[PDB]
């Protein structure tokens, strides 16, 4: 079961623990950990006894895709509390970054926009090179404007998309050069 | 300025009650103390956790009694340790203590010593703890053939059996002769294996006993009279024996026996007694060495065969291990401390024995150069020699000789020992000496413990009390304080000796102060005191009837058994013919106390090279908050 | 010596406390408070601290915060870690020094540091498993194009913790060991150990 640490409050929100699961806890003001600061569930019970020595509310915020909150998650949030989100690198956040707890429910969370591939097989099948010198890299964040040109001997076709294209959530319009 | 100190036995045993004494010297008010014992090094479980308070009414001295369960957590294999953590207020004092796997003691008693193929072996296993008190545990028993292969295992319980476990094992008709063994061990301690042997052989009772008894317990190599031996033959019911005896002698060298055919004699056994002399000439002619000095160190054995005139019974008996010596005695310093206090009286426990190892009674002993210091051995062959040491750092070398009058100087026994100066803290020359009159001490008396102090007078008034501890059977029996007034050099402690001191106890006392360069100093001293080996209670079996009434085959008899109230007594009646054939592995009281003393954690007669050596050598671990502590002990066995 | 372990513990506590002074507000780590946070150094602090939770009191917010940092910042969409502020001591990284297959090696290192702190930082960081999976995807795809024994070794252990080291990948892990007992490559011997 979830141990009742004296002069302290748990960090993890889980109540039932299987074997070898760790139980994180922190000590209250004026106290600190004694030896081990966590507890492990073994057959005879918790091996490290959680001890501390002398020196309408909402639930957890909803998880998003390719992102996470900036603070540390809590089991219960007091009313009028607010957390913020942030996407991974080269991802673009779309929507309200901050959500607020009101009357046991959160506000609408944002999403994360997917960047694009600059595929090497597509570049060779369309006969285009980056034209800003590079080995690779410089990859299309959602909203970034890439550019290419044709190879030496090809030209843009009649209805080929512009050489300067912008990626939008995992979709990229590659130019094409024929003849 | 305040110093917190803990003392715990050198080695901690499982399922045994262990005491811990807590002191807060130079402190005021109440000191909350919480003692926790954890495993080493992981601290997965809290093996014990007790609390106490050190109040000024108790002179800031308390104890914590705890029993460590034999948890399934401990793993031949590596040695196991525990962390002892004492918390006084803010301060915490920890010590890493060695753990012994011995759970307690197991004693095996077989009804007989030798058995015929087909018979049943009846044996009882007594299951006690380190206090010899009956306990209820699970015991593993292994029956082992002379070859060594275990042939029958079992796992039984001692619960509701009052510490006595009655078992039996049937011997097959077709069986291998020789020395069989029973091997038992507690379930919790598979490393502590107790054993007893019993011979299996085809035999018949001899109906009488033959006794080969030499005049002396040895043979002086320059005695022209030779070894005179008296043969005493008597029936198992008392009456003497008339017959004829064939006696023959031999020389034993280690394990090589050389019979002397020329020494063979046929003598009449008249009135149950006969005499036969091995002449010195035959002895020298028998061995192929003219130099008699080479026979010294070897032994003689005598074999006698007595045949009744009726020719219906014959008994062969032997008496071996008769050392050929040049001195009737042998001096040992195995009971005398090997550390002295310069300037204070140094006590020596001389141990004079006969060539066969038995104690020697009334033997004059003295120190070379000090004819005044001449003492007499007691009934246990232990004499006390007190000398006066000069204040010095020179190794005190003692040579003790026997001064038995009427014995020439060439035959007097001699032995040489050496003692080292008790090194003090910062060469402060602060010494403590505990002395006790060496004499057979018995339960129910009182021993005066003399605390004698020697130190400079500049800090003698600060010493207001001594801390004394008693070690018995490998556990702390009693701890207390001894009030000492400024100016008094010697104070007397009336120590009441009860049955809890059997067979022996160590008294280690120490005092602490702040001296010299404002350094915290501890000075200690210990002494070993022997007690008259006996039972804790009593058990006597005597005749419960009139001694005009003679025992007759089949006749009812009354047996008077007088012992402790509520005790469960187990009995056995054995024919003395059995003991005429084999008298080994017999359960006595002396053997029980022998086993107990061999599982002792002390390794010295007394004292040590420093204040930590006194505690370590007396089986104790001292650890103060200021940092003064004893070195670690990682050896279950004492140092050689 | 049983008594020495206490002082040995004191040093670890001391070191941990001393390392807290360089924890940037982003729950990252760098040689100096003003210096830009290093990817490899933050991952290495996770490593040591994850193996030390059984010895002294390690705060979960510190360890788990560093993990959440590496995932949201130093993680590319393909899934591979990039060190944006190289450590000043290039001799404390071992085999990643001057390594050409830096992407594969650095990915394996940071990933292993994540999987060692999984059981500890699974409640607070909710994005941990997906990132472990993302790192694992890149290592699996370009594992066979390895050449350096070191990279094959470190990526093999990074994949064995997931059970994703089978087939031709497992074959390459076993055949790169010369004499069937060592993963050796021309250069410093410390890299081969
Ligand atoms: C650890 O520390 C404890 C502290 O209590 C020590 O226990 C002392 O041990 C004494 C052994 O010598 C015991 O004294 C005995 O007490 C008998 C009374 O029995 C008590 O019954 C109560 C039940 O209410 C129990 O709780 C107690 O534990 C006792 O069993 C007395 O008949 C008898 O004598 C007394 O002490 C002196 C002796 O000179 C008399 O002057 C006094 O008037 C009184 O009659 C007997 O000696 C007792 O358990 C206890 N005594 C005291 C004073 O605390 C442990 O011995 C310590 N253990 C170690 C290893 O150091
Ligand atoms: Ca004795």
């Amino acid at each position: 079961k979830s141990p009742d640490v004296i002069n302290g409050s748990p960090i993890s929100q889980k109540i039932i623990y299987k074997e070898n699961e760790r139980f994180q806890y922190k000590c209250n003001m004026g106290y600190e950990y004694s030896e081990r600061g966590d507890a492990v569930c073994t057959e005879s019970g918790w091996r490290p006894l959680p001890s501390c020595e002398e020196k309408g509310k909402c639930g957890p915020p909803p998880p998003i895709d390719n992102g996470d909150i900036t603070s540390f998650p809590l089991s219960v949030y007091a009313p009028a509390s607010s957390v913020e989100y942030q996407c991974q690198n080269l991802y673009q956040l779309e929507g309200n970054k901050r959500i607020t707890c009101r009357n046991g429910q959160w506000s609408e969370p944002p999403k994360c926009l997917h960047p694009c591939v600059i595929s090497r097989e597509i570049m060779e099948n369309y006969n285009i090179a980056l034209r800003w010198t590079a080995k690779q890299k410089l990859y299309s964040r959602t909203g970034e404007s890439v550019e290419f040109v044709c190879k030496r001997g090809y030209r843009l076709s009649s209805r080929s998309h512009t050489l300067r294209t912008t990626c939008w959530d995992g979709k990229l319009e590659y130019p094409t050069c024929a003849k | 300025s305040p110093m917190y100190s803990i003392i715990t036995p050198n080695i901690l045993r499982l399922e045994s009650e262990e005491t811990m004494v807590l002191e807060a010297h130079d402190a005021q008010g109440d000191v909350p103390v919480t003692v926790t014992v954890h495993d080493f090094p992981g601290k997965k479980l809290v093996l014990s956790s007790e609390k106490t308070v050190l109040t000024p009414a108790t002179n800031h001295m308390g104890n914590v009694t705890f029993t460590i369960p034999a948890n399934r957590e401990f793993k031949k294999g590596r040695n196991k340790f525990v962390t002892v953590q004492a918390t006084f207020g803010t301060q915490v004092v920890e010590k890493v203590v060695l753990v012994s796997l011995q759970s307690g003691y197991l004693f095996i008693q077989t009804d007989k010593t030798i058995y015929t193929p087909g018979s049943t072996v009846l044996y009882r296993i007594f299951t006690v703890n380190h206090k010899l008190l009956p306990v209820g545990r699970t015991v593993m028993v292994n029956i082992e053939n002379p070859e060594g292969i275990p042939v029958k295992q079992d796992s039984l319980s001692s619960q509701n059996q009052l510490g006595v476990l009655p078992l039996s094992w049937d011997i097959p008709e077709l069986v291998n002769m020789g020395q069989w063994k029973i091997r038992a061990y507690y379930e919790n301690s598979p490393q502590q294996v107790f054993s007893t042997e019993f011979e299996v052989k085809e035999y018949v009772l001899p109906s009488f006993e033959v006794i080969v008894e030499p005049t002396e317990k040895f043979y002086y190599i320059y005695n022209e009279k030779g070894l005179e031996v008296t043969i005493t033959a008597r029936f198992l019911y008392g009456k003497k024996v008339e017959g004829t005896a064939f006696v023959i002698f031999g020389i034993q060298d280690g394990e090589q026996r050389i019979s002397l055919p020329e020494s063979l004699k046929r003598i009449p056994i008249e009135d149950g007694s006969g005499e036969v002399v091995l002449s010195r000439k035959v002895l020298l002619d028998g061995v192929q060495n003219p130099r008699a000095e080479d026979l010294v160190g070897k032994s003689l054995y005598v074999s006698a065969t007595v045949i009744l005139h009726s020719g219906s019974d014959m008994v062969q008996a032997e008496r071996s291990g008769i050392p050929i010596v040049t001195s009737p005695y042998q001096i040992h310093f195995t009971k005398t401390p090997k550390y002295f206090k310069p300037g204070m009286p140094f006590d020596l426990m001389v141990f004079v024995t006969n060539p066969d190892g038995s104690p020697a009674y009334r033997v004059p002993v003295a120190v070379q150069g000090e004819d005044t210091v001449q003492s007499l051995t007691q009934g246990d062959g232990v004499a006390k020699l007190s000398i006066n040491t000069h204040p010095s750092q020179k190794p005190l070398s003692i040579t003790v000789r026997t001064k038995k009058q009427e014995l020439s100087e060439a035959e007097q026994a001699t032995r040489t020992m050496q003692a080292l100066p008790y090194s003090t803290v910062g060469n402060s020359n602060n010494y403590l000496h505990l002395s006790v009159l060496r004499t057979e001490l018995r339960p129910g008396e009182t021993l005066n413990v003399n605390f004698l102090l020697r130190m400079d007078r500049a800090h003698e008034a600060k010493i207001r009390y001594y801390t004394y501890l008693i070690m018995n059977k490998g556990r702390l029996l009693k701890a207390g304080r001894q009030v000492r007034e400024p100016g008094q050099d010697l104070v007397v402690l009336p120590l009441s000796i009860t049955t809890d001191f059997i067979p022996s106890f160590r008294l280690v006392a120490y005092y602490t102060l702040i001296g010299a360069s404002g350094q915290r100093e501890v000075v200690a001293d210990s002494v070993w005191v022997d007690v008259k080996d006996s039972c804790v209670g009593s058990l006597v079996v005597k005749s419960g009837q009139s001694e005009d009434r003679q025992p007759v085959p089949g006749q009812q008899m009354t047996l008077k058994i007088e012992g402790d109230h509520g005790a469960r007594v187990v009995l056995v009646a054995v024919d003395k013919g059995v003991f005429v054939l084999n008298k080994k592995n017999k359960l006595t009281q002396s053997k029980i106390w022998d086993v107990v003393e061999k599982a002792d954690i002390g390794c010295t007669p007394g004292s040590g090279k420093d204040y930590a050596g006194v505690f370590s050598d007396a089986g104790l671990t001292f650890t103060s908050s200021s940092g003064q502590q004893t070195a670690q002990r990682a050896e279950l066995q004492c140092p050689q | 010596g049983l008594e020495k372990r206490q002082g040995a513990l004191e040093l670890i506590k001391k070191g941990y406390t001393q390392q807290l002074a360089f924890r940037q507000p982003s729950s990252a780590f760098a040689a100096f408070v003003k210096r830009a946070p290093s990817t490899w150094l933050t991952a290495y602090v996770v490593k040591v601290f994850s193996l030390a939770v059984n010895l002294i009191a390690i705060d979960s917010q510190v360890l788990c915060g560093a993990v959440k940092w590496l995932i949201l910042e130093k993680q590319k969409p393909d899934g591979v870690f990039q060190e944006d502020a190289p450590v000043i001591h290039q001799e404390m990284i071992g085999g990643l020094r001057n390594n050409n297959e830096k992407d594969m090696a650095l990915t394996a290192f940071v990933l292993i540091s994540l999987q060692e702190a999984k059981d500890i930082c699974e409640e607070q960081v909710n994005s941990l498993p997906g990132s472990i999976t993302k790192a694992g995807d890149f290592l699996e795809a370009n594992y066979m194009n390895l050449q350096r024994s070191y990279t094959v070794a470190i990526a093999g252990y990074a994949l064995a913790q997931m059970g994703r080291l089978k087939g031709p990948l497992l074959n390459k892990f076993l055949t790169t060991a010369k004499d069937k007992n060592r993963w050796e490559d021309p250069g410093k011997q410390l890299y081969n150990v």
